[PDB]
């Protein structure tokens, strides 16, 4: 039989039982996520933005909800030391919540997935074998990665449709959520340079959609497909592992 | 509390050895400007300079 | 073609190695790193 | 005929059908043992401070005096006993004989009397049930090197308390200030035992990865490779000569192992050997033999002294040593 | 010559008899 | 297939090997005892380890001029 | 290969040749292998002979200055050079080779050759198995000692100030690494470093107590008194009495194996589990995130003055060492402390 | 940490114990 | 036997249809060298600007980069 | 507090080895 | 393949796994108590 | 412009692919 | 009730256990590659 | 009682939780 440590060794060939693991991994991530911003923000004390911040009081996801734009909180605080007069749906609590919501609808579609596992889709019709064409789903997540990383790029973080990143002076003293203008030179290579990161999305969702394209195009060739086994759900793993 | 300004009988601006990263326990030493040991928490207090 | 013996070859390497580990050995009492 | 009590009790002690063999080395090494443990728990447990320097300063080292687990340990013998044996009926009180460390000499005592009953037991089993009798002479290194720690250090030093303590924190202790004292890292002896330990784990990974990766397929992937074994069978699990050509063609031909008797001799002999030289190493340090001194070994030609790493460990040394034992030392020399 | 076995033992042969040289010099070498 | 007892016990390898080891040791032994080592790995002499400005170790204490200040606190 | 008429090209002569039966196996991974371990290991050959230290640390550390086999090591770079790579066209050697050595670049020439030779090394173990058809647990085996050289050689002086505080590449600049990391870490006290401990000790008698045991249970086969020359490679029968084994070990220590498989897994398993352990161990001090001391103890400590153990005992020998050891081992701080505030005990 | 550390050295030492317990009962009841 | 039908899986079965189709010979392996060469150059290129290995006009390589 | 949960955590592990020793599963020898 | 799940598996843990896995989660606990108690 | 550190970075370049012909020499001429 | 003694920042738990588990996952990435390689021979050798 | 209450809430939870396990898979695993 099956050791303890070779359990998930039954899902190996069934793509729908796969797909709904996934879906609840991803579920469980997501509730952790909502739940730790929740469990945050009823430990923070944001009675001091200067002499006690969030990294003196110990904050996990507090930075990464802000670095994005996430500033303003449903308790009536801003961590710039100002008051949100109206911080809208998009708050660290409003963020928790849709990640505790979307959780439970993941976790909905993975228990959908692990009954209704037995899908057609999942059976090539040229043999009626149950496999999955690795390359051409490897092209359709690469081009919608690159769509997003795009979109990301060009209009989150440049603030033409999005609020921008965080970027403050050298010395960290004031610091804020900017738009952010791309640096296509040099200097957007520069690590410390806020304006990369809206320069290296855009040139990377570019490059992103045109690699998947390809790989919607064109299919791989004998020796590569025997070599790195493409189609085995194991080198794919060992890869993207890597 | 605002920044700790040492000086001597004669008037010489000592100032602190930082403590660096990898020390947990650090000898304080009150170092002049010119980068000689002037003063300290001596651990010996006996025969000390 | 095997006209010399391998024992003999051995030996003469050994003592070789032993007389040069014996010069390195002699060495650490006499010039640098012999603290005199 | 076998009906008289002493020949029934020596049927008995020498019966190989008992649950765990008990034999004339056993009947040393049961209540020894067991007398070892029972005072190792209780002293582990609730041992009062132990004055372990002589200085009348406690060390407390039991949990229900503020230990963990870590940091529990039992502590040495006093110093004023020194090599003294020290029994309880060599005591007036209980409480004396706990304030001096007495326990810990109980311990050393019945242990060494284990082991080295576990040792000739081992022989003893290997005898009566016909096999051949040198696994005690494996065993023989770890029982050296306890006895290196725990008896023969306390004698080249002069006392007990210079022994390994009996826990975790102690011993880094112990190996820490046997640093300061003997510059053990600088020592062939010791270099020999770390090269045998490393090597005896590169030595396991090595066999158990050529034995494992070369077992005969006898079931599928979805059971467990284990479940292909049958205990008691005569047909052979692995490719030895597979085993042997993949060895020869990753290192070297001529140089590999195509013998598993040899094979198997070189992976009891190598760590063995290296063990029994780290346990002389630590005994010849009883005697105040020494690792290697090479501090101010390099001097230019003007004479002055040109630091090197041993330099370096002799700051370390000398860091360990004005702080070890911080008030024991009246005088300069560390003779003791 | 000019195989692979005696390019590995020459890759680590000559190296070893010129440094073995040097440092029997260096022996010599006092203060 | 030299198995390695062939060319061991075979004059025709040690009458090439009689000069060609010898060689490779009196150049080892040249290349120490000429300075050379010292020229090309950069080690110092027993008597060049100290100079007049500075009677201590010496120290780095720069990466970008690296290459110019150890050529200053070098032994010339 | 499947059916097919694969057309010979030079991709297929190239493997044909590197696939060849030979004294050292090449193939691909001899490619990386060969160049990146014999430079390394020459690399090292040549600072422990002619490469001085006297400019990076302040040290003498060749046989060329009259260092012998222990004392001499590649020294590790200055700390003002931070993490630099240190090439020899970067922007510190600019192209001088002899600068370059008094530099410390052969210590990150050699470490970075040396992890590449190991990541070639698993690849040839690798490629091998998949040439003779054998499962690569010999290198899932060795994927343990290269995490440990990434951990300790790599990962460590990334995360602090640089490649000063990595192991010089020597036995008694190793040994000063220790006992820094006795002084500065309290690294004996980090469970990870206990569990790597336990692993190489069980691994070292797992492998002494499996050549004794098999050793010592042999089967007879013989008519001679040396058991050496009873074994036949060519055999499919046991020659060590796998049952007299277990009855042994199980009426001696109470438990024994029953499974080769799973004996010689379990011998794999050891060692590998115990050295990714200290291998995490050395990550979390590649932080300064040490366990370095215990807080209830150390209030209970301070609130009353007659409560000792070993591990205060422990805590005031590291603040020696790194009161004795800072001076002459950091020559970058300059510290020129003074002899009444070193630590001292009495007398001594 | 005086009793959180309890708490979490108690939920350690059941949970895969537990676990293991249903394992081995669930392989030991099947002959 | 076919799966469970739904409009859904009709709709995307095209895109996953040809398991197993793959072009004859080596295909783009030299696009692979190419590519994955130029991929190792650029990687380098950013480790040596972010290690300080490579010094550049307008890049500075600090936290006064925010300036 | 801490004390009475070191001793139960270390009892537990003796009366596991005791449990392994003394009550293991038989070798099968067929 | 069917309406039932052709990859149905028994998960197996022997009582000598058993003591590996119970002999492993108590030794663990014992040694990082002393740290996570502090 | 073409600092001195990225100048001799590209001759850096140069000489990596140089070796690498010179080491795929070595194989081919066996 | 602070005891006195430094803290690490979420910064450096961030690093810590993102290079644990990198070290980790460079274990399951050979682990997994070597079943990957050697999927037909993952039941043992077959012996001719 | 403060967390007195989560160790004895704790124990109280676990051991017929996994006494209840324990024999259910023991039920279980014989069909
Ligand atoms: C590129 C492809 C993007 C596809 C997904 C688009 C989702 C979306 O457009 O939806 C965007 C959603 C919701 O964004 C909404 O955006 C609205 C419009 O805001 C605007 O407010 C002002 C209106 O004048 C400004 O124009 C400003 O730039 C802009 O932010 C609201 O105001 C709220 O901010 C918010 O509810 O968020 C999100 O990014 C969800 C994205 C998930 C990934
Ligand atoms: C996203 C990465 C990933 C994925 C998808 C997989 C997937 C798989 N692995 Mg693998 N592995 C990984 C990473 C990954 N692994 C890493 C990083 C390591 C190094 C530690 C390993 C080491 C490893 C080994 C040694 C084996 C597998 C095996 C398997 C297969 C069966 C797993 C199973 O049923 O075990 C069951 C798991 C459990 C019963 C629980 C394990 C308890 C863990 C130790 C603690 C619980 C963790 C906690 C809940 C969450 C923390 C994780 C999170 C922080 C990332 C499966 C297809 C097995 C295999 O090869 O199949 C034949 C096997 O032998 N893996
Ligand atoms: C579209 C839905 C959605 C949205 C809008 C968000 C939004 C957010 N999430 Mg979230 N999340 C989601 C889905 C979503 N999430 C799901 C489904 C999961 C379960 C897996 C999670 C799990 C999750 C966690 C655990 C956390 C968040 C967090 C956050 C917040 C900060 C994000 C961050 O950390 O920045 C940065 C994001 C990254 C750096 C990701 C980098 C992606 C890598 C670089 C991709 C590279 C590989 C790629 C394939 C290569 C492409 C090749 C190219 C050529 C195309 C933010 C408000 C964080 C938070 O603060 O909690 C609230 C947090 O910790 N989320
Ligand atoms: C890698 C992801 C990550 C990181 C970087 C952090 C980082 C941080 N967390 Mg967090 N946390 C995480 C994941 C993470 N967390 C998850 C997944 C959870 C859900 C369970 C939590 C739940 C959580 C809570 C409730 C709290 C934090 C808090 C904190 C902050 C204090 C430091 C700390 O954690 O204590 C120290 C960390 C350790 C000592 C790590 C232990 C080292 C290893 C894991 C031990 C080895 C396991 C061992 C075998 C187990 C045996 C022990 C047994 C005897 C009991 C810190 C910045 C605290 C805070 O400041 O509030 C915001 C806080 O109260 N975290
Ligand atoms: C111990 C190291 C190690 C080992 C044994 C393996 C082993 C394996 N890898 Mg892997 N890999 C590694 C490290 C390793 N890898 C690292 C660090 C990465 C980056 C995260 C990758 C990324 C990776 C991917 C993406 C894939 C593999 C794959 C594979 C498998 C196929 C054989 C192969 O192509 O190997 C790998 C070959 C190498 C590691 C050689 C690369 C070395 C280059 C050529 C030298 C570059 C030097 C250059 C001058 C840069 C130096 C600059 C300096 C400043 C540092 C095999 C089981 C493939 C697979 O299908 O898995 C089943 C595959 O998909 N690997
Ligand atoms: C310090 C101890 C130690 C040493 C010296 C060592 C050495 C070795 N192990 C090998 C193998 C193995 N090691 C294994 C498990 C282990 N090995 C361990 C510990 C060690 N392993 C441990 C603890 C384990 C258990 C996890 C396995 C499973 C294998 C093998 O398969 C293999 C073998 O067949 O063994 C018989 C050999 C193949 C190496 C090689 O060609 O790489 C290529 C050469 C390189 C990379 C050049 C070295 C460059 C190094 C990395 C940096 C420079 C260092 C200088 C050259 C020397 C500095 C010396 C000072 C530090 C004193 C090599 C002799
Ligand atoms: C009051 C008291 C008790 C005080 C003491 C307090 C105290 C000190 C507590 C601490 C105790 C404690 C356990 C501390 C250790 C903590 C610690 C560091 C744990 C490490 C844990 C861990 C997971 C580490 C990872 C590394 C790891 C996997 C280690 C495993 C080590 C291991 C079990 C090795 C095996 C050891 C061993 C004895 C093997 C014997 C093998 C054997 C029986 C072979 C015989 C044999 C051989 C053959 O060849 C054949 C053929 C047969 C048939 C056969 O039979
Ligand atoms: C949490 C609270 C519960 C914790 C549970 C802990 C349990 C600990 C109980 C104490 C252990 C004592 C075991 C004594 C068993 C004697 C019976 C026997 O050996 O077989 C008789 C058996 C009888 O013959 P047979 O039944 O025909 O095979 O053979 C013998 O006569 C040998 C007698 C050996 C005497 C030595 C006693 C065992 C020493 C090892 C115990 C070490 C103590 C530490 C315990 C943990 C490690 C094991
Ligand atoms: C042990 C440990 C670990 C791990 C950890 C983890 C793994 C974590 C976690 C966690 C988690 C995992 C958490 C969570 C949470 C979750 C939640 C919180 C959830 C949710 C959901 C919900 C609530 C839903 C609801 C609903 C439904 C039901 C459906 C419909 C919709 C709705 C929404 C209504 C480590 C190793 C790292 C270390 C440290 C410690
Ligand atoms: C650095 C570098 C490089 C490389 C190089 C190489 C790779 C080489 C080499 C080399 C080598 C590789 C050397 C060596 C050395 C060695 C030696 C010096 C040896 C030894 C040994 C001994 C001394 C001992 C012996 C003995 C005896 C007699 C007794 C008993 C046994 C024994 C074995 C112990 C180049 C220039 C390219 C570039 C730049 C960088
Ligand atoms: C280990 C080994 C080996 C070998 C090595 C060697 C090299 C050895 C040697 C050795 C030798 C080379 C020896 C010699 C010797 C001599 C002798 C042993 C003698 C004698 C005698 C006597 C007793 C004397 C006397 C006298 C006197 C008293 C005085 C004067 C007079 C006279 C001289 C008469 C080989 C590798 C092969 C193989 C493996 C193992
Ligand atoms: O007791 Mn334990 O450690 Ca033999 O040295 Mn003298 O005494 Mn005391 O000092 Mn150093
Ligand atoms: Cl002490
Ligand atoms: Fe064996």
């Amino acid at each position: 039989g099956l050791p303890w440590y070779r359990v998930h060794t039954v899902v190996i060939n069934d793509p729908g039982r796969l797909i709904s693991v996934h879906l609840m991994h991803t579920a469980l991530v997501a509730g952790w996520a909502g739940a730790m911003t929740l469990f945050e923000i009823a430990v923070f004390d944001p009675s001091d933005p200067v002499l006690n911040p969030m990294w003196r009081q110990g904050m996990f996801v507090l930075p990464f909800l802000t670095r994005l734009g996430v500033t303003q909180s449903w308790g009536g605080w801003t961590i710039s030391g100002e008051t949100s007069s109206n911080p809208g749906i998009w708050s660290y609590e409003g963020a928790a919540a849709s990640h505790i919501v979307l959780s439970g609808l993941l976790f909905l579609a993975s228990v959908w997935h692990w009954v209704y596992w037995d899908l057609e889709l999942f059976r090539d019709p040229r043999t009626g074998k149950t496999a999955l064409d690795l390359p051409k789903i490897f092209g359709i997540h690469l081009f919608l990665a690159g769509l997003l990383c795009f979109g990301f790029g060009a209009f989150h973080v440049t603030g033409v449709f999005g609020p921008g990143i965080w970027v403050s002076d050298p010395y960290g003293l004031t610091g804020s959520v900017q738009p952010v203008a791309p640096s296509w030179g040099a200097e957007g290579f520069d690590p410390y340079n806020p304006g990369g990161v809206p320069a290296h999305h855009i040139a990377a969702g570019i490059l992103g959609v045109l690699a998947g394209l390809f790989h919607l195009c064109v299919r791989p060739s004998i020796r590569l497909y025997f070599g790195l086994s493409m189609g085995s759900i194991e080198s794919v793993l060992s890869s993207s592992i890597a | 509390l605002g920044h700790a300004s040492f000086k001597d009988q004669e008037g010489r601006e000592l100032f602190v050895r930082r403590m660096p990263t990898f020390f947990e326990t650090f000898p304080v030493v009150l170092i002049d400007k010119d980068g000689v040991v002037r003063a300290d928490v001596p651990f010996r207090k006996a025969e000390s300079k | 073609i095997g006209r010399i013996p391998l024992w003999l070859v051995g030996t003469v390497v050994g003592l070789l190695a032993i007389g040069l580990l014996a010069i390195f050995f002699y060495g650490s009492y006499v010039g640098l790193g012999s603290s005199l | 005929e076998n009906t008289s009590l002493w020949a029934r009790f020596c049927e008995w002690i020498t019966s190989t059908e008992n649950r765990l063999y008990i034999g004339w080395f056993g009947v040393i090494m049961i209540p020894t043992l067991l007398t070892a443990i029972s005072v190792y728990i209780i002293a582990f447990i609730a041992a009062p401070p132990v004055d372990i320097d002589g200085i009348r300063e406690p060390v407390s080292g039991s949990l229900l005096y503020g230990n963990n687990i870590i940091t529990g340990a039992v502590v040495p013998t006093s110093n004023a006993i020194g090599l003294h044996f020290y029994p309880i009926w060599e005591a007036a009180s209980l409480d004396e004989w706990l304030y001096n460390g007495g326990p810990y000499q109980l311990v050393v005592c019945h242990f060494f009397l284990g082991v080295c009953c576990y040792m000739g037991r081992e022989w003893e089993l290997s005898y009566r049930l016909g096999m051949r009798p040198w696994i005690a002479v494996a065993y023989s290194a770890p029982v050296a090197a306890a006895t290196a720690v725990f008896i023969i250090y306390p004698i080249g030093q002069g006392s007990f308390s210079d022994g390994m303590p009996l826990g975790i924190s102690g011993t880094f202790n112990f190996m820490i200030v046997f640093q300061a004292e003997h510059n053990i890292l600088m020592h062939p002896f010791h270099m020999f035992g770390v090269a045998g330990v490393f090597g005896g784990s590169l030595f396991s990974a090595m066999h158990g990865s050529l034995v494992t990766s070369s077992l005969i397929r006898e079931t599928t992937e979805n059971e467990s490779a284990n479940a292909g074994y049958k205990f008691g069978q005569e047909e052979e699990t692995y490719n030895i000569v597979a085993a042997h050509g993949y060895f020869g063609r990753l290192i070297f031909q001529y140089a590999s192992f195509n013998n598993s008797r040899s094979l198997h001799f070189f992976l009891a002999v190598w760590p063995v050997v290296c063990i029994w030289l780290t346990a002389l190493g630590i005994s010849t340090m009883a005697f105040n033999l020494n690792g290697f001194n090479f501090n101010q070994s390099v001097v230019d030609s003007n004479g002055r002294v040109l630091n090197t790493w041993a330099d370096i460990i002799n700051r370390a040394n000398l860091g360990m040593e004005v702080m070890h034992e911080r008030n024991a030392h009246n005088f300069p020399l560390d003779l003791a | 010559i000019f195989t692979v076995r005696w390019l590995a033992i020459h890759a680590i042969a000559v190296p070893t008899i010129f440094f073995l040289g040097a440092i029997t010099a260096m022996q010599f070498i006092q203060r | 297939e030299r198995p390695f007892s062939d060319i061991l016990t075979s004059i025709r390898y040690w009458v090439i090997h009689s000069i060609t080891v010898p060689s490779l040791f009196i150049a080892g032994w040249l290349f120490v005892s000429t300075g050379l080592a010292y020229d090309v790995f950069g080690s110092p002499r027993p008597n060049e380890y100290f100079t007049e400005d500075r009677q201590d170790a010496p120290l780095i204490t720069d990466r970008f001029n690296a290459l110019e200040q150890v050529k200053k606190l070098s032994a010339q | 290969i499947g059916t097919y008429q694969e057309k010979r090209t030079w991709f297929d002569d190239a493997d044909d040749w590197l696939r060849q039966d030979r004294f050292v196996f090449v193939g691909w991974s001899g490619l990386l292998l060969l160049p990146c371990a014999y430079f390394a290991v020459g690399g090292w050959l040549t600072g422990c002979t002619f490469v001085t230290s006297w400019y990076t640390h302040g040290l003498a550390s060749s046989y060329i200055e009259g260092c012998n086999f222990l004392t001499a090591a590649v020294s590790t770079p200055a700390n003002s050079l931070g993490h630099s790579l240190l090439f020899v066209w970067g922007p510190e050697a600019q192209g001088d080779l002899t600068r370059w050595f008094q530099l410390g670049g052969l210590w990150a020439f050699v470490a970075l050759h040396g992890a590449f030779g190991l990541i070639g090394f698993m690849l040839r173990q690798f490629e091998i198995a998949r040439s003779v058809n054998l499962r690569p647990y010999n290198a899932i085996a060795f994927s343990a000692p290269i995490a440990v050289f990434v951990s300790v050689f790599l990962i460590y002086p990334l995360g602090q100030s640089g490649w000063f505080f990595a192991p010089s590449f020597g036995v008694a600049s190793i040994f000063r690494f220790i006992l820094f990391f006795q002084g500065f870490h309290n690294w004996t006290l980090n469970p990870f470093h206990m569990m790597g401990v336990a692993g190489v000790l069980g691994a070292a008698l797992l492998c002494a107590i499996h050549g004794a045991t098999v050793e010592n249970t042999l089967f007879e086969d013989g008519d001679g008194a040396n058991t050496f020359r009873a074994f036949n490679p060519t055999q499919a029968e046991e020659t060590y009495s796998m049952v007299t084994a277990n009855r042994f070990w199980s009426q001696i220590f109470g438990v024994a194996f029953s499974n080769k498989r799973w004996l010689h897994f379990f011998m794999l398993f050891v060692p590998v589990t115990g050295l990714w352990m200290s291998a995490l161990g050395v990550v979390g001090l590649a932080l300064n995130l040490r366990a370095y001391d215990f807080v209830s103890q150390e209030i209970r400590a301070a609130e009353d003055p007659e409560f000792e153990t070993f591990y205060t005992k422990n805590i005031l020998l590291n603040e020696g060492i790194r009161a004795w050891m800072a001076a002459q081992d950091q020559p970058h701080e300059k510290l020129t402390l003074p002899e009444e505030v070193l630590p001292r005990g009495n007398a001594l | 940490v005086n009793i959180l550390g309890l708490t979490a050295t108690a939920l350690f030492i059941i949970i895969p114990t537990s676990f293991l317990l249903i394992l081995y009962v669930k392989t030991a009841a099947s002959e | 036997e076919p799966g469970i039908v739904t409009p859904l899986g009709t709709l995307l079965r095209p895109l996953n249809s040809e398991a197993g189709k793959v072009l004859p010979g080596w295909g783009t392996t030299v696009l692979m060298a190419v590519a994955i060469l130029l991929f190792a150059v650029f990687l380098l290129i950013i480790l040596e600007i972010y290690n300080s290995s490579l010094i550049l006009d307008g890049v500075t390589n600090s936290w006064e980069s925010l300036a | 507090m801490e004390a009475l949960v070191y001793t139960f955590l270390l009892i537990g592990t003796l009366g596991i080895i005791f449990f392994s020793i003394f009550f293991r599963e038989p070798p099968r020898i067929a | 393949m069917a309406r039932p799940n052709p990859n149905k598996q028994v998960v197996e843990l022997n009582r000598s796994s058993l003591y590996w896995g119970l002999l492993l989660i108590f030794v663990l606990a014992v040694l990082f108590s002393s740290y996570i108690f502090n | 412009s073409v600092t001195p550190s990225l100048k001799n970075f590209l001759l850096s370049l140069v000489a990596g692919a140089v070796v690498l012909a010179a080491i795929a020499g070595a194989v081919t001429a066996v | 009730q602070s005891d006195g003694v430094f803290r690490s920042s979420p910064r450096g738990w961030f690093t810590f256990g993102h290079l644990s588990f990198a070290l980790l996952f460079f274990f399951g990435h050979i682990w997994h590659g070597s079943r990957t390689i050697f999927r037909d021979v993952f039941a043992g050798i077959d012996e001719d």
